[PDB]
């Protein structure tokens, strides 16, 4: 039974700070060989394991490596290596002799580049097996606005570089990305100014006290935030790193209430369930046997991820040894002068595929890295508790429910609420103006009653019935316009809003026409005085109104002047809590607002100017009591001035919707009451004289 | 003669091919040191060289080959930095001496970890006294870095960020990558930095510049800082490991800044080997085979040429070296004591490798224009010398910057709207005083029959002082509005408070009498009017001397001028106001408006006759009604409209001019009527 031996390098003495770890894993392998020795799968051979010392030092490690090469038998693979520098130095220079290295505690991310590490495998989930599980947890709580805060070391930059490639494809965006070297909370102040609420951190154990105290001053705690932190720190790491001979810049009792309920992400040492594994015993059997197996050496947390790795090595060698050739193959596995490249290839390619249930679940690989299990923890009452699990082959996340909680009564939100709001008219103003217009309508009804009452009285001058009736009918029809103007979107429900603005224009144009006709009747008399028909002047004012009204009705039949709406996003806190509200307001416009409105406004201005010329020319035509050429003149000058003011005002006050309504209302109501009183009340006083 | 052996690693490919110019140079040195009978009477030196590409794998294999072969070796001569660090860390267990010649890591200065290490190459922190200088000439404060994660660049970046803290400049954005730089460049583009300093190898230089082409992070507002010891055409070679093309790098590397260190004595001296410097240059260029412009590692030949001579002089200083084992100490310390006390002159000036480094002084700065290299200017570290040459060609003749923001006050039409109002005021201000003069000199029976002209002189003076108030109203920050701006608004307020009150009172007292007479005069009404106006005078002077209106800036308008410059304008507008205005102005306008309504009430309450005094009541009633309605319409508008660019000035000016015109015509129509 010729033997075959494998090399191992680990710290051994007690004078170092990381020796017991080695002294933590030496009994576990001491079981597995006996378990082989009780079955002897290698029947014509015998397994041998050589152990040496490195003390995680380059000079001594390289000397021991060279001495083991020079004065040793034919070795096949190398297994071990715990210090994060000598491991990399070996693996980067492992290709010259064609061996494969297997580690069980090296969790540094630089060993993931298989462009310069072709011959390196590990049986422990590294720090890149955390990035999938967290994303799926987000898909359990719908968190999308997230911010990252990282240090600047190698392992904390490899994780941040891997996060984009893992988190690519989904609808989650990284809002901020900061990096500090000695002062963290200048960027904590930038994250405060950017208003983030979910924080994922990557920094070592030492910087955490400083980050949470200066982050505590900026108030990024309470029931409004959530921190995701790596969790391979030693237990109770805060009751003593905070003391640090004084570390006065942040005290204890104003920090324990600040770092409340952060989420820690780590891996899991053992399996909770029970099936029949590859050995033939339960995980409980192996844990009891290990716990009564050691004599006085304190326990470690890595003896399980290496106890299965040794059995992995035995099964790969057994699956690689038995190829088709036998005699030449035993000559070929005893002629190994470290030059057989083909033997290295058949070892790597046979180790590449492996699938069985070990002691930490199924042992399956992906590009060298083991698919494993992830454990979640949360901080409650100055202690850490386990809250979840994440499978990798089934891609499920199990939450131990009846345990987790939150500071409020619900999960927090990623960002505040955007609320759109319309700007409404004041209801007391609308009620008052509507009541005043209604009173004017009633007064107009009384005036029409008077006009109809003495409709057949010789003392009524028997002159201009129809023109005064038409003036007062135009005024009655115009008061309904200011009744109709002050609408709102809540009281129309977008049912008649697309029609009321252009029938407002309809009624308005009718009012303009009747106004200009009662204007023009005076100028007709002045044209007669500056030198056949019963109803032709009425006919001609109707013809003018009809031609300019069909001009409007067809122009607007073609013009679908409809509703629009703009917004002004300057959202403050009105209620004081957090709902950001923005204002938006509607309109009724068209794509040709300059041409058509400019044309109609210019023609109304031309009519007003012709009336102004007639009023300038005529002051006294010696008219008898049948005419009242002075009141009409006073009315037209007060109308032209009031209109050209209300026009320039309504074209200007666009950003104040609660003054232009009251302006157009006062100019219309005031103009109409003054015109009707100046027309009517001299006759009213005459009738009062009787 | 006996023979001794040295071990050497010469990198001839990879991230820094130097050996192609360094292997013949050492081969030019041994034949000169083995020909002088002074330094070695009974010994010969032999060389065992090996290629490494400065990759740690082949380096480890050949190191194992050297340490366990025959015969026994004496010194090792490493190459690139990853092997120099590996050999220096590993050589403590065999008691050897490491002498590097191309490593420039600052972390090799820590003598506690590296006891037996010497080098002739200077430290890499010599670039940091330079870069800060180019940061003070062009005036920048926000930069950004990108590096390849080897400790040689981390320590240099640490020293730069340590020494930049004193000049006020501060780092803002850091990035890192180990082998694939796509995500840091994408994030840097998304963060939009403008001044970038790169620290990476040559092949990663190509694999980042084709991806900076693929992310459009170049052009007019981006500055790139690089290293200087690359080849002259390090982008004109064919590389199958990339997808980019040559014109996508020709447009990518235009306008970057490179810094290097000079390495040759420019003077004309005599060395220790009886040879000047350009004759040495001529012999070396003759021994090679390709052109010296593209031969890698051409600048570092005299350092290796002095690195051999120093050990030669040291070996003459020791002068029993034939039974040297790998476990005896008394020779390693004897040679160490002989090497610590050595200093002489060689080819690179005086050679004294015993310091904390930093024995060279000068540097050299270059830029790339049109596919050609150009030397900008030298530098000295000690005496702060800076031999500028004025040849830097930016885009537009000026270097870029980050982004800024200008502050702009508003103005208005200082000619068209102002000179027209001024001439329109001047047309009437003289007619006012000539009609006043006509009121003065016309001592006439019928004018005595009309009203007493003192109350018309009051109205005229009031309207004159009101008319002479457009000039304090139209002036702004264009001419005078620097210091006595509160006094310009004060002039406005004094003129306004006088000129309205005087004329309105001079009408109101006439209307008061013409009311109270109808259904003593020479002294009763005038004195109570004088009292009333002095009351009005007191009201302005009370809260004009207790809480005046000095200045107030209002800023509303937004960012983003969206012009061809990235600058951002912030518009504001200044006007004269106290802390509280909407109470005092409101109460004064209402208290005056009540008096105006009372005046129109008194004008309405009797219009019928006039007797023995004057009969101007219809005209003065119409004029005061017109002025009243015009003021009542115009005045509450200018309080509402805050955009006073073309509305609030124009409305008030039109109101003032129309009121003045109507007052004048109503006042001096009956004179033309009666004459
Ligand atoms: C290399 O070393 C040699 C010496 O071995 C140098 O040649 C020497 O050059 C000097 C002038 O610089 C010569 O001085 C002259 O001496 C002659 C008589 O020998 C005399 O007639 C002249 O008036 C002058 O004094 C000297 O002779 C000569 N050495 C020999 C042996 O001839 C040479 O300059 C050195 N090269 C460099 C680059 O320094
Ligand atoms: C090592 O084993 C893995 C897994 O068996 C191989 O990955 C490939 O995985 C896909 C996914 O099912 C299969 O469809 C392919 O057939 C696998 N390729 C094979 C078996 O060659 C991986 O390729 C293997 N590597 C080597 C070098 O053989
Ligand atoms: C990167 O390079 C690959 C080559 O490996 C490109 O694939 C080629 O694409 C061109 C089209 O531009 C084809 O004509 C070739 O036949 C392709 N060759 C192969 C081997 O695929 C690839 O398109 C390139 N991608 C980018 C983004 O540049
Ligand atoms: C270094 O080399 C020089 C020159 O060979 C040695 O110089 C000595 O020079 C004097 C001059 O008169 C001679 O008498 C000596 O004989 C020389 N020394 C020897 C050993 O020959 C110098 O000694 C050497 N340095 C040493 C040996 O440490
Ligand atoms: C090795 O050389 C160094 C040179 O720096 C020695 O350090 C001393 O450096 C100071 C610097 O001002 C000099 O004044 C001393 O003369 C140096 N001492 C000596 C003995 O040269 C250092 O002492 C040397 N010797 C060792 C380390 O054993
Ligand atoms: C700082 O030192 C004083 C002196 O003993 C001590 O009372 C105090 O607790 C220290 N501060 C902290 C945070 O431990
Ligand atoms: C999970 O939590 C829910 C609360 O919504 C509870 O009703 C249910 O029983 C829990 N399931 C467990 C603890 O298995
Ligand atoms: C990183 P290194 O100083 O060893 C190579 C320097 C090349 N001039």
């Amino acid at each position: 039974s010729p033997p075959l031996s494998i090399m191992g390098l680990m710290p051994l003495t007690k004078e170092v700070a990381k020796g017991s770890i080695g002294r933590g894993v030496l009994p576990a392998v001491e079981l597995a060989i006996e378990q082989i020795r009780n079955e002897s799968l290698l029947r014509p051979y015998f397994l041998d394991l050589r152990l040496y010392d490195t003390e995680c030092d380059n000079a001594k490690g390289l000397k021991a490596f060279y001495d083991a090469i020079k004065y040793g038998p034919n070795h096949l693979m190398v297994f071990g290596g715990v210090c994060p520098s000598v491991t990399s130095i070996i693996a980067e220079s492992l290709q010259g002799w064609n061996l494969v290295q297997l580690s069980f505690a090296a969790t540094t991310p630089v060993l993931a580049d298989k462009k310069k590490y072709p011959y390196f495998f590990r049986t422990v989930p590294s720090d890149n097996a955390v990035n999938p599980a967290i994303l799926k947890l987000l898909k359990h709580y719908q968190w999308k606005r997230v911010g990252t805060l990282t240090q600047d070391v190698q392992r904390f930059s490899e994780v941040r570089n891997d996060l984009t490639g893992v988190l690519y494809g989904e609808d989650i965006e990284i809002s901020d990305t900061e990096s500090f070297s000695n002062d963290p909370c200048t960027s904590v102040k930038k994250l405060k100014g950017n208003d983030v609420r979910i924080i994922l951190g990557q920094f070592d154990q030492n910087m955490a006290a400083k980050v949470f105290c200066c982050a505590y001053e900026e108030n990024m705690y309470g029931s409004k935030y959530q921190w995701i932190i790596p969790g391979w720190y030693e237990p109770s790491w805060w009751e003593q790193v905070h003391t640090e001979a004084n570390s006065s810049r942040c005290l204890r009792k104003n920090l324990l209430a600040a770092m409340e309920g952060y989420i820690g992400v780590d891996f899991e040492p053992l399996s909770s369930k029970q099936i029949k594994t590859i050995s033939g015993k339960t995980p409980q059997q192996y844990e009891r046997e290990y716990n009564n197996k050691r004599s006085g050496v304190g326990p470690s947390k890595f003896h399980g991820y290496a106890y299965d790795g040794i059995w992995v090595i035995a099964k790969t060698l057994q699956r690689a040894m038995e190829t088709l050739h036998a005699s030449s193959r035993h000559q070929r596995i005893q002629d190994f002068n470290y030059t057989d490249h083909t033997l290295g290839r058949i070892i790597l390619n046979a180790m590449n595929e492996t699938n069985f249930f070990g002691v930490t679940g199924q042992v399956v690989f992906r590009n060298g890295e083991r698919m494993g299990t992830i454990k979640f923890t949360q901080f409650q009452d100055s202690r850490e508790v386990k809250v979840g699990e994440y499978n990798a082959v089934a891609d499920t996340l199990e939450i131990i429910n009846d345990t987790i909680r939150f500071q409020g009564s619900e999960p927090p939100k990623d960002k505040t609420i955007i609320l759109e709001q319309l700007r409404k008219i004041s209801l007391p103003l609308y009620s008052i103006l509507s009541a005043l217009t209604i009173l004017g309508m009633i007064m107009a009804s009384a005036f029409l009653f008077f006009n109809i009452k003495n409709r057949n009285q010789k003392l009524i001058k028997m002159s201009s019935p129809y023109m005064n009736n038409l003036i007062i009918l135009g005024g009655m029809l115009s008061y309904a316009s200011i009744f109709l103007f002050g609408l709102d979107g809540s009281f129309v429900s977008e049912k008649t809003f697309e029609t009321l603005c252009t029938v407002r224009t309809w009624i308005l144009t009718v009012g303009y026409t009747t106004a200009f006709g009662a204007m023009f009747a005076k100028t007709w008399r002045v044209h007669a005085i500056f030198k056949i028909k019963d109803q032709k002047l009425l006919v001609i004012v109707g013809g003018m109104l009809l031609i300019d009204l069909c001009i409007l009705i067809c122009w607007q039949a073609v013009d679908p002047l409809r509703r629009t709406v703009e917004k002004y996003s300057m959202e403050p806190d009105p209620a004081g809590r957090d709902i950001s509200i923005r204002p938006l307001l509607e309109h009724c416009e068209n794509t040709h607002m300059t041409i058509w409105l400019g044309i109609v406004y210019a023609y109304k201005g031309l009519l007003m100017l012709f009336g102004c010329f007639l009023a300038w020319e005529t002051r006294n035509v010696s008219i008898p009591a049948l005419n009242d050429s002075k009141y009409i003149g006073m009315s037209v000058y007060n109308v032209g001035i009031m209109c050209i003011i209300g026009a320039a005002v309504s074209f200007l006050t666009r950003d104040q919707p609660n003054v232009q309504f009251c302006i157009v209302a006062l100019v219309i109501i005031f103009c109409s009451t003054i015109t009707l009183c100046l027309v009517f009340v001299p006759k009213l006083i005459t009738l009062r004289t009787n | 003669r006996r023979a001794v052996y040295i071990g050497a690693l010469f990198p001839m490919s990879g991230g820094w091919p130097g050996g192609q110019a360094c292997q013949p140079a050492v081969e030019m040195a041994l034949e000169d040191v083995n020909s002088r009978r002074d330094i070695l009477p009974d010994y010969e030196l032999k060389l065992i060289h090996h290629d490494s590409k400065c990759d740690p794998g082949q380096a480890t294999k050949y190191l194992y080959e050297l340490l366990y072969n025959d015969p026994i070796k004496i010194i090792l001569m490493p190459g690139c930095s990853s092997v120099s660090t590996l050999v220096a860390e590993a050589a403590r267990m065999w008691n050897l001496i490491v002498l590097s010649y191309g490593s420039s890591s600052p972390a090799l200065s820590n003598r506690q970890r590296f006891p037996t290490f010497f080098r002739t190459h200077p430290s890499a922190t010599l670039h940091n006294p330079t870069r800060v200088k180019l940061f003070e000439k062009w005036g920048w404060k926000k930069i950004a870095t990108i590096q390849q994660t080897t400790e040689v660049f981390t320590s240099t970046l640490d020293d730069l960020e340590e020494r930049v803290k004193e000049a006020g400049i501060e780092i803002t954005f850091r990035q890192s990558f180990f082998s694939d730089p796509a995500v840091p460049v994408k994030n840097l583009k998304r963060q939009d930095a403008r001044i970038i300093v790169g620290l990476f190898y040559e092949t990663e230089a190509r694999k980042v510049f084709c991806e900076v082409y693929k992310e459009r992070l170049f052009g007019k507002k981006y500055v790139w800082f690089l290293i200087g010891w690359y080849a002259d055409n390090w982008f004109k070679i064919y590389d199958p490991s990339i997808n980019c093309t040559v014109d996508e790098m020709t447009e990518a590397v235009e306008g970057h800044i490179t810094t290097e260190i000079v390495m040759l004595n420019p003077a004309n001296t005599r060395s220790i080997s009886n040879m000047t410097s350009q004759e040495f240059v001529e012999k070396l260029t003759k021994r090679l085979k390709r052109h010296p412009e593209e031969t890698g590692g051409f600048q570092e030949a005299p350092l290796a040429y002095d690195a051999i001579w120093a050990l030669a002089l040291a070996l003459n200083k020791t002068s029993r070296l034939e039974d040297f084992n790998y476990n005896n100490q008394t020779i390693t310390d004897q040679i160490y004591r002989a090497m610590n006390s050595s200093s002489f002159e060689g080819v690179s000036g005086h050679v004294v490798f015993d310091a904390s480094g930093s024995r060279m002084a000068w540097t050299l700065i270059e830029q790339l224009q049109g596919g050609s290299y150009k030397k900008i200017g030298y530098y000295d570290s000690t005496k702060d010398d800076l031999s500028w040459s004025k040849t830097d060609k930016w885009i537009g003749g000026s270097p870029p910057a980050d982004q800024t923001l200008v502050i702009k006050t508003f103005r208005f039409l200082s000619q068209k709207l102002f000179i027209s109002v001024s001439v329109l005021s001047s047309l009437g201000i003289v007619l006012a005083v000539v009609c006043l003069s006509f009121n003065i000199y016309n001592s006439h029976v019928r004018y005595i029959q009309n009203s007493q002209p003192n109350l018309n002189n009051l109205t005229a003076v009031g309207c004159s002082l009101a008319l002479a108030a457009v000039f304090p109203l139209g002036l702004d920050g264009y001419h005078i509005g620097r210091n006595q701006f509160p006094f310009v608004c004060q002039a406005r307020l004094w003129l306004l408070g006088l000129g309205f009150s005087l004329g309105y009172g001079s009408m109101f007292t006439k209307i008061w009498w013409v009311h109270t007479v109808f259904t003593l005069e020479p002294w009763k009404l005038y004195a109570t009017v004088g009292l009333l106006v002095g009351m009005d005078v007191l009201t302005l002077a009370i809260w004009q001397i207790v809480d005046p209106l000095h200045r107030t800036i209002e800023t509303f308008a937004k960012e983003e001028p969206k012009e061809d410059i990235d600058v951002s304008i912030l518009p504001q507008l200044e006007h004269c106001s106290s802390r509280k205005m909407n109470t005092w102005l409101g109460i004064f306008y209402g208290y005056k408006g009540l008096l105006l309504l009372l005046g129109i009430f008194l004008a309405y309450e009797t219009k019928s006759v006039s007797t023995e005094k004057i009969n101007d009541h219809r005209a003065v009633g119409m004029a005061i009604y017109n002025v009243a309605v015009l003021c009542l319409i115009t005045a509450p508008v200018t309080m509402i409209l805050s955009s006073q660019q073309d509305a609030a000035f124009a409305f008030a000016s039109l109101a003032i001019v129309f009121s003045s015109y109507i007052t004048l015509v109503v006042l001096f129509v009956p004179k033309m009527r009666r004459l």
